[PDB]
């Protein structure tokens, strides 16, 4: 009942129709009579109910265009990490955060506008940042500039994967209506797959990176002595020094006493009176506690096997 | 007709009949095809088989009859006999080149076209008889057999001995390379104490110098496998 | 290449491309010849 | 037939007795009655990656173990008895440096030459007979291929001409897949069995035979190296 | 026809007769028929400057093994105006004067093939008239040995060689640049460095191409 | 541990869930719940060797749901 069910080579990827503005709606294809045809084009471009009728044509256009937005958001995230890489003062902020103010953007000197570069800190001149990337990147255990270039590229790489997915799922292999008609599958997956797994995956980043790192920082070390990230998950005895319960391995998880982990999985509440943030031990215990609960909640809809509700 | 093919069950390739000398119908690379290639490859197989057969015998003749002078070297003007040794190899190689460059070009052009020039230049009153592409011998066979009597049967014995040499001679070059021993020497070692004289040992060592220079810093020796 | 040109000839494209040729030029004229109040030079 | 193997009502409809090694285990109905195509999910592809994954696995499994054993028996030298993941493929896990050159050079010759292998292979999958046409060093006659993409046949790839009677050909194929599927799981174990323990896979055959009741997964957690 | 990437078919627009046409236009920039003859000249020109550039780089390099004090191709610009005797401006501006003449002359024979040798450039009719193909002028000056006059079957067989030798001169002259920016040494120096210790002189060991 | 009291519980929890999950205690692939709480349909055609209508998916469901209560009881005891 729930299958893939896609078409093939539906449209034709070519510039034929780019040179013919208004090609979509029957009213616009006739070229401008007046200046309004220039305006009436834009308002009608993303309205897919005027274009066509059936949900196959509408939904494909809708689904294939979500890849567009995601391909834009990732070029955006990549750009924000890149300007954290080269143009930010981040290292200097990272060592003395209580003073240095956050900065990324840097202004070319021309037209007497370089005055916009403020004296900030870490021997640097640039615009202030209210975005809050720096105070995220500390909580993600990102220290050097190399982690940022790796996200900028990796972010800009996977962005290119989306537009291909966008191309691939409209022109080349386009699902049919029935595929978009499966809610209960879609809801099993989004709720379990995105949010359920995406919380574990992140609960697995915090435990092996942020929790160890952000302990070494507020302990008074600085990024120069901080072990590389892959040092943490590839060394137990390094990790066990921070939190002794790693010496217990995975037995306490399997021997079914989780009170063992009360060092690096806590329940605290309140703000940590050094960094000011929430105590980062329980935030891992947060996502973990949610992830387990989402994956549960993704199983309430039946798909093939006759287990779980229908709508 | 099928004589016997190399593997027990196999299909002799289409272009492979057994018209040629030693055909077992083995060309698994499918490399010979469009017989203009076959004619070419056959020539090499011959020429290689012959220089190997002369090579194998010449190596056994060296070491048996000159117990010193490790075979794989023999080149540099030390091992050379008494009349030589001071002929200045650069002048020895000079004497060879003009000799081989003629004969080989002489043979090559007789591959391009055929029956074209089988005749003597200079005196130009005489020629080698008919053949098929690489079996001359009006002069090259003075003794006249393999003419009236069985011919291809001697051709068959020619390859099967030739192919044996090309492998056997190859054994020489790799044996003498790893062991540092002439062919009959490394054989004598094996017969002595086989279990410890085996190829199991003395692999991972090419035991060859990388310079070996005569009138300069010359002649890099790249061995074969990178055994240290 | 036929149809790629015709698209590049649309109004907003040239409007972008050709202003970005002025904008760039007028920007760099101020790079080499800074602060031009009056035509005195 | 002997499906069992979680055979479904749908899964047995299209998929019954045909494909070599078909047990009717197809829980998600991926291979299907051509309801959709032009992707990496369809009967034409999924069969062909299954075979290929099988063959590499065979070459993987046999290649990960053999150096470990031959040094253990005291045959080849120990310096080359490096455990398969410590060969220098994964520098974080150690680098062997036994080789005549560095790993990066080897990876250039690989990528070049290995690409002539596989790009050559698609054009036979996308164009059934095409790679036996254009001149490639005269190898095209034996590299033309035959039948379906998964089995090339030809002169080289099957030289010994085994499976002639088409009675055994299916058998040999089924006999090949069942070894491929087994070969994969073997490799799938190594990656985990090496990360949980931290020792060789052959070393892990001894430790489980020295104290079978004890040395085990449920014994070894507190090990977990890396 | 032996296309690149065997097993495909050429882009449908160019199967035609062009010297060295392997059906390679993977971004489809020949799709404009008017523009193709502009790229065919563009290649021919680059191919001809390449083949002169490569020899111009190698020979002074190879000359340097025996001594004979030349520079490498890089930093041969300085060494000349180090010793100077004529200013840099006068040289670069004689370039633009003489060089611009040829190119802007080479162009209006491409635009309209009839002119440029109608006459009235110091006479010289039929020397500049051009032989009618895109990048082949022919004639007295550009073709002093009178080749490409006799047998055409032999000519079309050169026009193939010229490109294929040109496409290689370009792709090598991309190496001269790139392997200068990494190893910082001459082209024949590298051709000895890798022929001497091939193992530690390879590409992965320049420390630039393979960052860590 | 192997027989310590939490093992007493878990084997007696999950193995207890699908114990009579075999017959009539809970929903299975075949018999699905009604709103009026009938617990009867069983017309589903999955093919499994088994004496009466017990699918292999019924195993994963009942066991996996067995471990929640299994853990919820073991932690209900341990915390207390
Ligand atoms: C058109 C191709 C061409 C190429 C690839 C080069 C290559 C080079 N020239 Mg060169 N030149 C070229 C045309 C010409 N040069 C010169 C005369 C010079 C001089 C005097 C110098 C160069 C220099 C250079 C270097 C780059 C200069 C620079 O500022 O780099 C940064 C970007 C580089 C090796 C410089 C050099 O030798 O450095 C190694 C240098 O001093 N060239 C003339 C005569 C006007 C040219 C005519 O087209
Ligand atoms: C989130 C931003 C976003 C996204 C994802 C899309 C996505 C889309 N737009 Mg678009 N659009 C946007 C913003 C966006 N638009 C804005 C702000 C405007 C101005 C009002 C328009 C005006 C507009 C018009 C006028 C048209 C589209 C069309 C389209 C569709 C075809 C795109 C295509 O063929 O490009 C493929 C090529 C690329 C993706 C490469 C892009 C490279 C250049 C530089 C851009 C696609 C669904 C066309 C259509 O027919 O859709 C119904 C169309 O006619 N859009
Ligand atoms: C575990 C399974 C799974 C997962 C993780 C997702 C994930 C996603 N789906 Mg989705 N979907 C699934 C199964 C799944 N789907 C099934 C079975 C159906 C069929 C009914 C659908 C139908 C469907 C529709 C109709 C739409 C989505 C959309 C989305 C996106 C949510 C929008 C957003 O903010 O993303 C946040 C984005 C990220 C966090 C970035 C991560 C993205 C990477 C690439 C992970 C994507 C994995 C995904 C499963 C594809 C993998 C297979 C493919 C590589 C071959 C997200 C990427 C929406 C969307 O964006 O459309 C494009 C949307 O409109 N899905
Ligand atoms: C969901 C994401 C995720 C991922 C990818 C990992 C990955 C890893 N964990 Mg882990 N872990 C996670 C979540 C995750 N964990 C959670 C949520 C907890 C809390 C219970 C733990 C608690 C935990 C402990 C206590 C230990 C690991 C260890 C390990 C490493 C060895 C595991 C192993 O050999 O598996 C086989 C494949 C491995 C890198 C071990 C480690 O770091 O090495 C000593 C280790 O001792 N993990
Ligand atoms: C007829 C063909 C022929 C063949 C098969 C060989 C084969 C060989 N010669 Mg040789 N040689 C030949 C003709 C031939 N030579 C001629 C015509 C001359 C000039 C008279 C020499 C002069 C010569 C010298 C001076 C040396 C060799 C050496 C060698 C050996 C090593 C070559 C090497 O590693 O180079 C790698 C590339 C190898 C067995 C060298 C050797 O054995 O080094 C120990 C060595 O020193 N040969
Ligand atoms: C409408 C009123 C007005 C007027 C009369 C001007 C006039 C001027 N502005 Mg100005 N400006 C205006 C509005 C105006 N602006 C607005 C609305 C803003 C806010 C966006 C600004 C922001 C602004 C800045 C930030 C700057 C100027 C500058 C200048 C001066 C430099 C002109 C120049 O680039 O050299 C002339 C340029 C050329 C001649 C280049 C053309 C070359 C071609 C090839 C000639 C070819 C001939 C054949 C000029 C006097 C600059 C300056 O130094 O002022 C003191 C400067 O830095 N303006
Ligand atoms: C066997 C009997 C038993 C006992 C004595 C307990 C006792 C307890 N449970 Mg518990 N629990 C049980 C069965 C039991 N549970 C079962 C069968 C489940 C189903 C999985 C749960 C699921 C459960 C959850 C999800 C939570 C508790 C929590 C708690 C504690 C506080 C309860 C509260 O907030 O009010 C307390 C120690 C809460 C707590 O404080 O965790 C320790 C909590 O979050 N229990
Ligand atoms: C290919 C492979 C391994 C290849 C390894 C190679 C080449 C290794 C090479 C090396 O080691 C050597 C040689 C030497 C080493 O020193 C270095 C290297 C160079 C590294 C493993 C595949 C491993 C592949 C695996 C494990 C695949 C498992 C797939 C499963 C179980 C799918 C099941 C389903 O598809 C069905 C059956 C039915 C569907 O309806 C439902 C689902 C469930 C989806
Ligand atoms: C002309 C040229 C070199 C000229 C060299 C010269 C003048 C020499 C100069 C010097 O002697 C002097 C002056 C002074 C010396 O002291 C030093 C130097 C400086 C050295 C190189 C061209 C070099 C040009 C190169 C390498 C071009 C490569 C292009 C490729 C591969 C393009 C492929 C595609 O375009 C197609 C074919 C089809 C599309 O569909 C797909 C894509 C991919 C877009
Ligand atoms: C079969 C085999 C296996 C292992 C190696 C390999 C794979 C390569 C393969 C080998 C094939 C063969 C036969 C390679 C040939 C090698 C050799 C040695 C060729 C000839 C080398 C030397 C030659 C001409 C002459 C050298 C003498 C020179 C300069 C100068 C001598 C002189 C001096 C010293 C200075 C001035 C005076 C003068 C006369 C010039
Ligand atoms: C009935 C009987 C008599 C005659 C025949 C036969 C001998 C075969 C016998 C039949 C069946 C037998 C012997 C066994 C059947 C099933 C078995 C052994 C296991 C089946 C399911 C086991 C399960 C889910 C256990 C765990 C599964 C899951 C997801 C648990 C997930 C977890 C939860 C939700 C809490 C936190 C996270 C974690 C721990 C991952």
């Amino acid at each position: 009942k729930v299958k893939v069910i896609v078409d093939r080579n539906t449209t034709d990827t070519s510039f034929e129709k780019w040179a013919k503005p208004g090609h979509f709606s029957r009213t616009l294809a006739k070229g401008p009579t007046t200046t309004t045809w220039i305006w009436n084009l834009h308002a009608d471009a993303h309205d897919f109910d005027s274009h066509t009728s059936d949900l196959e044509d509408i939904s494909r256009k809708v689904f294939s265009a979500h890849f567009g937005q995601l391909g834009i958001i990732l070029i955006w995230l990549s750009g924000m990490y890149f300007h954290g890489a080269r143009f930010s003062n981040y290292e200097a902020w990272l060592s003395d955060p209580t003073h240095i103010k956050p900065s990324a953007q840097v202004v070319w000197p021309i037209v007497g506008q370089e005055i916009l570069n403020g004296d900030v800190g870490g021997g640097f001149q640039g615009i202030q940042i209210t975005s809050g990337f720096f105070q995220l990147w500390r909580a993600s255990g990102i220290t050097s500039e190399l982690e940022l270039y790796s996200t900028a590229l990796g972010g800009l790489l996977l962005a290119s994967a989306m537009f291909f997915a966008g191309w691939f799922h409209y022109h080349k292999a386009a699902p049919k209506l029935e595929w978009f008609q499966n809610v209960e599958s879609m809801m099993n997956h989004h709720l379990a797959g995105l949010l359920g797994l995406g919380s574990l995956g992140w609960a697995g980043h915090q435990i092996h990176l942020s929790i160890p790192i952000n302990k070494l920082l507020d302990a008074g070390v600085d990024p120069k002595e901080i072990p590389l990230p892959h040092e943490f998950l590839l060394n137990r005895e390094l990790m066990a020094g921070l939190y002794p319960s790693f010496s217990a391995g995975l037995k306490p998880f399997f021997t079914l006493n989780w009170s063992e982990y009360s060092d690096f999985l806590t329940f605290k509440g309140g703000l940590n009176p050094i960094n000011g943030g929430l105590w980062l031990t329980d935030i891992a215990h947060h996502h973990l506690a949610i992830a387990v609960l989402f994956i549960i909640a993704g199983h309430m809809y039946r798909t093939n096997w006759g287990i779980g509700h229908s709508m | 007709a099928d004589r016997k093919l190399w593997a027990p069950g196999v299909a002799a390739p289409s272009y492979l009949d057994g018209s040629l000398a030693g055909d077992y119908g083995w060309d698994p690379m499918g490399l010979s095809s469009d017989p203009k290639a076959l004619a070419w490859y056959r020539q090499a197989e011959l020429v290689h088989s012959r220089w190997a057969m002369m090579g194998v015998v010449g190596i056994l003749g060296q070491e048996i009859l000159n117990p010193d002078v490790f075979w794989y070297e023999a080149g540099l003007p030390k091992n050379l006999p008494e009349q030589v040794s001071g002929l200045n190899l650069g002048g020895i190689l000079a004497f060879e080149f003009c000799m081989m460059h003629y004969v080989e070009v002489r043979r090559w052009q007789d591959y391009k076209n055929f029956g074209s020039v089988n005749e003597d230049p200079v005196f130009k009153g005489n020629s080698v008889p008919n053949e098929v592409m690489g079996y001359p011998g009006g002069i090259f066979d003075p003794f006249g057999f393999a003419k009236g009597k069985d011919i291809e049967d001697l051709k068959t014995k020619e390859i099967k001995n030739g192919r044996l040499a090309m492998v056997a001679w190859t054994g020489f070059a790799l044996q003498a390379q790893a062991t540092g021993k002439g062919p009959i020497a490394c054989w004598k070692d094996h017969l002595a104490d086989p279990f410890v004289s085996n190829i199991t040992a003395n692999i991972g060592t090419c035991v060859i110098p990388d310079s070996v220079d005569v009138g300069g810093v010359n002649i890099p020796l790249y061995c074969l496998w990178p055994g240290q | 290449m036929q149809n790629l040109k015709i698209y590049l000839s649309t109004a907003p494209v040239i409007a972008f491309i050709w202003l970005s040729l002025l904008s760039s030029l007028i920007i760099e004229v101020n790079r080499f010849f800074p602060d031009p109040l009056i035509f005195a030079f | 037939k002997d499906t069992l193997f979680f055979a479904d009502e749908n899964s047995l409809t299209y998929l019954d007795g045909t494909l070599p090694g078909d047990y009717g285990f197809d829980p998600f109905g991926l291979l299907e009655p051509g309801n959709g195509d032009v992707g990496f999910i369809n009967p034409s592809w999924l069969r062909y990656s299954e075979v290929i994954h099988g063959r590499f696995a065979m070459l993987g499994a046999a290649g990960c173990i053999t150096p470990e054993i031959l040094s253990s028996l005291g045959v080849i030298p120990e310096s080359t008895g490096i455990v398969w993941y410590r060969n220098g493929v994964i520098p974080p896990a150690g680098s062997s440096d036994v080789y005549w050159v560095d790993p990066y050079t080897l990876f250039f010759v690989e990528v070049v030459a290995m690409q002539f292998a596989e790009l050559r292979r698609l054009q036979d999958y996308r164009n059934p007979g095409s790679m036996g046409k254009q001149y490639f060093l005269g190898l095209e006659g034996v590299l033309g291929g035959s039948g379906d993409p998964s089995y090339p046949g030809g002169a080289f790839f099957n030289m010994f001409n085994l499976g002639k009677t088409e009675e055994s050909m299916k058998v040999m194929k089924t006999r090949e897949i069942k070894n491929g599927r087994l070969a994969m799981m073997a490799m799938f174990g190594f990656g985990a069995q090496a990360i949980l323990t931290g020792k060789g896979p052959y070393q892990n055959l001894l430790d489980h035979l020295s104290d079978p009741f004890n040395n085990n997964i449920l014994t070894n957690w507190t090990s977990v190296y890396g | 026809r032996p296309v690149w990437y065997p097993g495909n078919s050429p882009p449908e627009w160019l199967d035609g007769s062009l010297p060295g046409d392997y059906g390679y236009d993977p971004l489809g920039l020949a799709s404009d028929p008017e523009m193709l003859k502009w790229w065919v000249q563009a290649e021919l020109v680059h191919g001809r400057w390449a083949m002169l550039g490569t020899v111009g780089m190698i020979v002074p390099g190879v000359a340097a093994r025996a001594g004979g004090d030349f520079p490498q191709w890089y930093d041969a610009g300085k060494v000349y105006i180090e010793n100077s005797s004529i200013p840099f401006g006068a040289l670069l501006m004689t370039q633009v004067l003489m060089m611009g003449w040829s190119e802007m002359m080479r162009y209006y024979e491409f635009v309209s093939p009839g002119s440029q040798g109608t006459g009235s450039f110091m006479g010289f009719t039929e020397a500049f008239a051009g032989t009618g193909e895109n990048g082949y002028p022919g004639g007295r000056f550009f073709d002093p040995f009178g080749l490409a006059k006799g047998d055409p079957a032999k000519l079309q067989e050169y026009k193939v060689k010229e490109i294929k030798n040109g496409r290689l001169a370009m792709f090598s002259c991309l190496g001269y640049y790139a392997q200068y920016a990494a190893t910082g040494k001459g082209p024949v120096d590298n051709w000895f460095d890798h022929i001497a210790d091939p193992f530690h002189n390879t590409c992965a060991t320049n420390g630039v191409s393979v960052p860590f | 541990f192997i027989g310590s009291t939490p093992n007493l519980i878990m084997v007696a929890s999950t193995g207890l869930c699908l114990a009579a999950g075999r017959f009539g205690l809970a929903p299975t692939v075949n018999k699905f719940a009604t709103s009026g709480l009938n617990l009867v349909d069983k017309p589903l055609g999955l093919k499994t060797g088994d004496p009466a209508g017990f699918t292999a998916v019924d195993v994963l469901a009942l066991g996996s749901f067995g471990h929640m209560i299994g853990i919820g009881i073991v932690l209900g005891l341990k915390a207390t």
